[PDB]
RNA sequence: CGCCGCC
RNA sequence: UCUGGUUUCUCUUCAGAUCGCAUAAAUCUUUCGCCUUUUACUAAAGAUUUCCGUGGAGAGGAACAACUCU
């Protein structure tokens, strides 16, 4: 938080190193998603021209990403049963629920594998599905994002279907990696992407009088205040609400400075969710200032991070992730 | 959330209940029903994750103890009712101690605590034994500093000499529920109900903390130190030395001990796969205990 | 203590504290020029001269002239002063030494010899037996009663430096550039060293204000007119042997 | 568009202004009025050319080195604000490229 | 300063400070008391 | 020598009710939130100011210099401004918003509110101002021990079954005013202390540190 | 967000 | 049954404490700002004092000290 990060800086500072330092304008860790499913199919190529890898990718439900982001399902069970479990809780096919292999980041954060939408049988040889060479080269591809090197989350990708190498020891066997990586996400970027910025659940305590001052100081900071109650014992009584981690930069300082310091928050990471605004948008103009309250601050949101440490801008899809022959 | 989540022994000392009847000055009915309201909430809240369904915290289980820290006062009625015991008393609590919580007292007849109000205004045990008590102290000395405080001092049994009842009201209520409370019982038997004081509930501790090691690591971690087993000790703080740049890192030790500079084979997070990657082992011959 | 003492022409006698960088005290009441001073080794007074003809005791820590050292007829060019007695020793302008009592205020002996004046005197710091420097013949002294030991040879400027190093070696420095080692044992003119100066200075500059030996004594440098500190230093071989 | 020599006219406007108070042993606010010195010598007076009440711009000092901003936050310039609203004399100063577009036209009416 | 800006030296210039607001803005959303 | 002094609670609650007029409601110094000393301090140290505060010169810390490359690297406009970066939110933490700073003092974060319902009537514990969710009369969903009211008389020996007092109520004439005392100012909370110099006792300060009241002059406010 | 006041 | 002292006045060193729940003026050393030169000045930093006061300590009385803490 603000006081954490305070703390830091100046133990930091005069404690650590008495060296000057300059810091910078914070900003937060942001992340990515899908909306809907995609609306092409991807395509592969190897140092071979042996593989082809040819699939898509489809959101999922928010609670269960939770429960495989909060280790509700563990990499240690039962094959057939983690596949009842989810199985019987997302009413999935039955063939394709045992189907699947190791999660997306850290084998725990929710961009899951199934490898058996499009039928049982195909090659199943020597790799011939997804075992080591795809898993581990889906661990080593997930975690640099692709659209502006922030993480998927909560967006499964499933094969359709693919191909081995002859004898992947002398043909590619350690070459396809590289491949699943971008074929992964290049069906991701396909797929109308979109950003997470966080949000804060956020506690206020504040007296009777000066509780619409909170309002307004959310209100003003994209807040959705979901819960004024009068508590019992304290005059002063509680407010609870949501407002991004973009939007938290000072918060508890002006909204104490505002009821001249009756009031009193705290702020906590809630669980992410969608900027107004898509990636991939061109032809969209973004003053340098001027901050935008607008439907497109995520086109913004994600340019002045390929701006940082970053990457060439204009992502639409034709060298990298596609070829247009 | 987190503690349950690691099913640690959920007990809890809910605090300034001076700041609940000094300050927001409640009627003793009323802070009763804030207190039965705030453990009552915390169990619900407990109660959310029920993997230990049974497990409920009330006063009558020596589950909560009460206190104000400002004033030095440790509460729960199963060290309670030793001061009732002490002076005047020979009531033998600790089954006296668990009935006065939410079933009625009266009078004559001499005890039958009930179910029921035998008087139409009848206040609970707990609110005419212990929390009505605690307002005549605590109003009487912070109101009546002059008249009517050497009579109650007379009835409780507290001789206060004349350079120290001449204080501001503050440190002198600090000092006269010090005198009258003694010492933390209610704090120490709270820790008698729960916690599992340990090689007794380390068997969930040491199955979530380590992976697995059964006959290898798992006997031996439940075992104590009885110096026949390995040295295996946890370390998850660096405190700073007062210069700065030496650091003194800081854990728990489960099962051995460190004499004089023993060989120490360090671990790491990712070092040790199956074997250390690195070690650097350490030869270490102060460490030494803390406090504050 | 931590701190230094300046003394210069604009009759400011000043104390530079070290651990700021800062006058503290800034001493006052020389009614001319003030040429040299000098910290009495043991207790932390000051004892200074002037131009105009008189010496003064500053108290360190009241900045309270304890004596004025009031004997002379002229400028009294430099002063130093020890531990044992006699106390201290002013060479002056009017071509005489003389040896106070810092007690009593009252000169013990003074010294006339030298036809021209006396501008450096130093102390030696094993034994007794200070030395003095002039125009005509450097001579040296011995402390009780002042009692004259010996003359040294022919160094003819218009000296300004005397300075011994504790293994008996001694520097004369001169006003025109030359400055001729010594022993303090025998009085044999060992170097005779003459150096040039650094491309500006015009040929009739060089001339030695200040000469001073480390802590260490291996290093010997010199503050000169050529505007130019020259650091000296010893040689490593044998084949220079006395005559 | 030169901020700096803006803030400089202001400066030194108000320092020959302080300039003749001290030479009345004055330096007073009220004894000494703005009349006195813009009134033009034919009634009286000194009669001075004032640039200096003219609401000195700001603009954000973070931001100010990056980048063409933009405006914001006029400063006060000189010291009087009853309402008396000196003219500039900027304004009775036809500017450059308005004079080179009426010496086009001109000379070619002229021929 | 509410903000950002002012003088640090308002000895210094010939003035008295006091920095306004720029009244002659052009945006969309900018108050706080309607 | 009148050098010290102690009262009792009915002759210096009448004083403090005397003394209003010129002493301030305040309960805790927690309307001070960015106006305490160590704000101020850290105010001046940064050469900013909080409105309504104090607007003090530099000091040694006045010039700043980056080569262009290097600020040019830092900082273009490529950071996500959302909201700015006001003045109050650096002297309420100097570290994270704020580079290089020095010579500078750490404000104080919230003191616990203390809320203290005041009175105007008898019967001290009026229960006024404070809503109750706990529904009243019926309530039981968890298990209570000794559920069993069966047990006779044998340990309650009647000379002491009674509680700690009965002599005396829980309220009194001079307990409402007692507890109002307990949390007044600085002059009114002692019951006992020295003596001061007349010139010694500074009455309007407690004023103008504080907010300024709008609807106030110019000149009042500087 | 409001310098200034002279022997 | 015996033990048995608060005020008030003068001296006697120690002060390490918001010695003071507030807060003067000076000297020095630098940077400011007005400035023509010098004192009157400006308003920041550093280090020093003076001054208006206080705290604990030895002694001498006198003040009901014989009321009585003990
Ligand atoms: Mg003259």
């Amino acid at each position: 938080g603000e006081l954490y990060l305070d703390c830091v800086m100046h133990d930091l500072r005069k404690m650590y190193s008495e060296i000057d330092i300059k810091v910078a304008d914070p900003v937060v860790t942001f992340c990515e998603t899908v909306v809907e499913t995609s609306s092409l199919k991807c395509f592969a190529e190897t140092p071979n021209k042996k593989n082809k890898i040819t699939m898509i990718a489809e959101p999922l439900e928010k609670g269960l990403a939770e429960d495989i982001e909060n280790e509700v399902v563990q990499i240690t069970w039962n094959r057939k049963k983690l596949g009842e479990f989810f199985q019987t809780k997302y009413d999935w096919d039955l063939l394709a629920a045992r189907s699947i292999w190791a999660f997306g980041p850290d084998a725990t954060g929710p961009n899951i594998l199934v490898d058996d939408t499009l039928p049982s049988e195909v090659d199943k040889a020597l790799l011939g599905s997804v075992k080591d060479s795809i898993v581990q080269g889906f661990q080593w591809g997930t975690r640099e994002g692709p659209l502006c090197d922030e993480l998927i989350r909560n967006v499964k990708f499933k094969i359709l279907d693919a191909v081995v190498a002859q004898e992947p020891l002398h043909r590619g066997g350690g070459q396809i990696i590289p491949t699943a990586r971008r074929v992964v996400y290049s069906a991701f970027l396909m797929a109308t992407p979109r950003l997470m910025e966080p949000y804060y659940f956020v506690e206020v305590q504040a007296p009777a009088d000066c509780v619409s001052a909170v309002y307004t100081v959310l209100a003003r900071r994209r807040g959705h205040v979901t819960q004024d109650a009068p508590i019992p014992g304290s005059p002063l009584y509680t407010i609870k609400a949501f407002i991004p981690a973009i939007d938290s930069f000072g918060f508890e300082t002006d909204l104490r400075t505002h009821t001249q310091g009756q009031a009193f928050s705290l702020s906590v990471f809630h669980h992410w969710q969608i900027v107004p605004g898509d990636p991939l948008d061109k032809s969209i103009v973004i003053r340098p200032l001027e901050p935008q309250p607008a439907p497109h601050l995520a086109r913004e949101f994600m340019i002045k991070t390929r701006r940082r440490k970053g990457l060439s801008e204009d992502v639409s899809i034709s060298k990298f992730f596609d070829d247009p022959m | 959330k987190h503690a349950v989540q690691e099913r640690l022994a959920v007990t809890v000392c809910i605090n300034k209940i001076d700041r609940l009847i000094l300050e927001l000055k409640l009627p003793p009915t009323d802070a009763y029903y804030k207190l039965r309201h705030i453990v009552d909430e915390v169990n619900g809240l407990i109660s959310m994750y029920s993997t230990d369904e049974n497990l409920i915290l009330s006063p009558l289980l020596g589950n909560v103890c009460f206190s104000s820290s400002q004033y030095s006062i440790c509460f729960t009625l199963g060290s309670f009712a030793k001061i009732y015991a002490d002076t005047f008393g020979d009531i033998n609590y600790q089954e006296f101690a668990k009935r006065l919580w939410g079933d009625i007292y009266f009078n004559p007849k001499t005890r039958k605590f009930t179910k029921k109000a035998p008087t139409s205004s009848s206040q609970r045990s707990f609110v005419e034994f212990i929390l009505e008590p605690l307002y005549k102290i605590l109003a009487q000395v912070v109101g009546d500093v002059d008249t009517s405080l050497p009579r109650t001092l007379d009835e409780l049994g507290i001789h206060l000499t004349k350079e120290e009842l001449k204080l501001n009201i503050r440190p002198l209520l600090r000092l006269v529920c010090k005198k009258f409370f003694g010492e933390f019982t209610g704090f120490v038997d709270m820790c008698v109900q729960h916690i599992p004081s340990p090689k007794v509930g380390a068997k969930p501790k040491i199955e979530h903390t380590y992976t697995g090691g059964v006959d290898s690591d798992l006997g031996e971690a439940m075992s104590d130190c009885d110096p026949d087993g390995p040295l295996m000790c946890h370390t998850t703080k660096m405190y700073s030395t007062d210069d700065g740049v030496q650091f003194h890192a800081f854990g728990r030790v489960l099962s051995g001990t460190i004499h004089a500079g023993q060989p120490v084979k360090v671990l790491g997070e990712n070092y040790t796969l199956e074997d250390e990657e690195d070690s650097q082992i350490c030869t270490v011959g102060r460490l030494w205990i803390s406090v504050a | 203590s931590p701190y230094l003492f300046s003394c210069g022409e604009d009759k400011q006698v000043k104390c530079w504290d070290l651990e700021y960088n800062k006058v503290i005290r800034h001493y006052h009441g020389h009614l001319s020029a003030v040429y040299g001073l000098d910290l009495h080794p043991t207790i932390d007074v000051l004892v200074t001269c002037s131009r105009d003809s008189t010496a003064r005791i500053w108290d360190v820590r009241t900045k309270a002239s304890v004596h004025t050292l009031s004997g002379h007829t002229n400028a009294v060019a430099t002063v130093r002063c020890q531990a044992a007695e006699p106390q201290i020793i002013t060479g002056s302008h009017d071509t005489t030494i003389r040896l106070w009592d810092l007690v009593a205020g009252k000169t013990r002996v003074t010294l006339t010899n030298h036809k021209k004046s006396v501008r450096a005197v130093v102390l030696h710091p094993r034994h007794y037996t200070f030395a003095s420097g002039s125009p005509d013949n450097i001579k040296q002294w011995k402390f009780p009663d002042g009692s004259f030991i010996q003359n040294l040879s022919g160094h003819n400027a218009i000296i300004n430096t005397l300075t011994v190093n504790s293994d008996g070696v001694l520097v004369s420095g001169a006003d025109n550039g030359t400055m001729h080692l010594w022993d303090w044992r025998t009085g044999y003119n060992f170097q005779r060293v003459h150096a040039a100066v650094q491309p500006g200075s015009l040929d009739s500059e060089s001339g030695i204000f200040a000469c001073a030996f480390d802590q260490s004594e291996s290093r010997l440098l010199t503050a000169e007119a050529d505007k130019t500190i020259k650091v000296y230093r010893e040689d490593d071989t044998a084949t220079e042997e006395t005559h | 568009n030169t901020q700096e020599l803006l803030d400089l006219l202001v400066k030194c406007e108000n320092k020959i202004q302080t300039r003749i108070k001290i030479g009345l042993n004055s330096k007073m606010p009220s004894r000494f009025p703005p009349v006195v010195f813009y009134t033009p010598k034919e009634l009286g007076g000194l009669g001075m050319l004032s640039m200096g009440h003219v609401l000195i711009p700001q603009s954000d000092l973070r931001w100010s080195k990056q980048t063409d901003v933009g405006i914001t936050h006029f400063r006060s310039g000189m010291s009087h604000e009853e309402d008396q609203l000196i003219p500039n004399l900027y304004r009775y100063i036809q500017p450059w490229e308005s004079e080179f577009i009426d010496s086009q036209r001109v000379w070619a009416e002229y021929a | 300063m509410y903000n950002g800006i002012g003088l640090p030296t308002p000895r210094g210039s010939g003035t008295n400070g006091y920095v306004q607001r720029n009244l002659s803005l052009v945006r969309g959303r900018r108050g706080e008391r309607p | 020598t009148y050098q010290r002094w102690q009262f009792t609670l009915p002759m210096m609650s009448t004083l403090y009710r005397l003394a209003n007029q010129l002493l301030t409601d305040l309960v805790d110094d927690n309307y001070f939130y960015l106006f305490d000393l160590k704000a101020f301090f850290t105010s001046k140290a940064l050469n900013m100011a909080i409105p309504g505060g104090p607007k003090f010169e530099p000091l040694v810390r006045d010039i700043n210099l980056q080569d262009e490359d290097w600020n040019e690297f830092n900082d273009i406009n490529k950071i996500i401004i959302r909201q700015p970066i006001r003045t109050e939110y650096k002297i309420a933490f100097p570290y994270l918003y704020n580079n290089l700073p020095h010579h500078v003092h750490l404000t104080w974060y919230h003191t616990p509110n203390v809320v203290f319902i005041k009175t105007e009537d008898p019967d001290l514990p009026a229960f006024y101002f404070d809503p109750l969710i706990n529904p009243i009369s019926h309530r039981h969903s968890v298990k209570s021990q000794e559920p069993l009211p069966d047990d006779d008389e044998e340990f309650e020996l009647p000379e002491f079954v009674e509680p700690f007092l009965k002599d005396t109520p829980l309220y009194t004439d001079n307990t409402a005013n007692g507890i109002a005392l307990l949390w007044a100012p600085r002059p009114f909370n002692l019951r006992s202390g020295r003596t001061r110099r007349a010139l010694d006792i500074p009455l309007v300060k407690n004023w103008y540190r504080e907010h300024c009241p709008a609807g106030q002059p110019v000149k009042v406010r500087v």
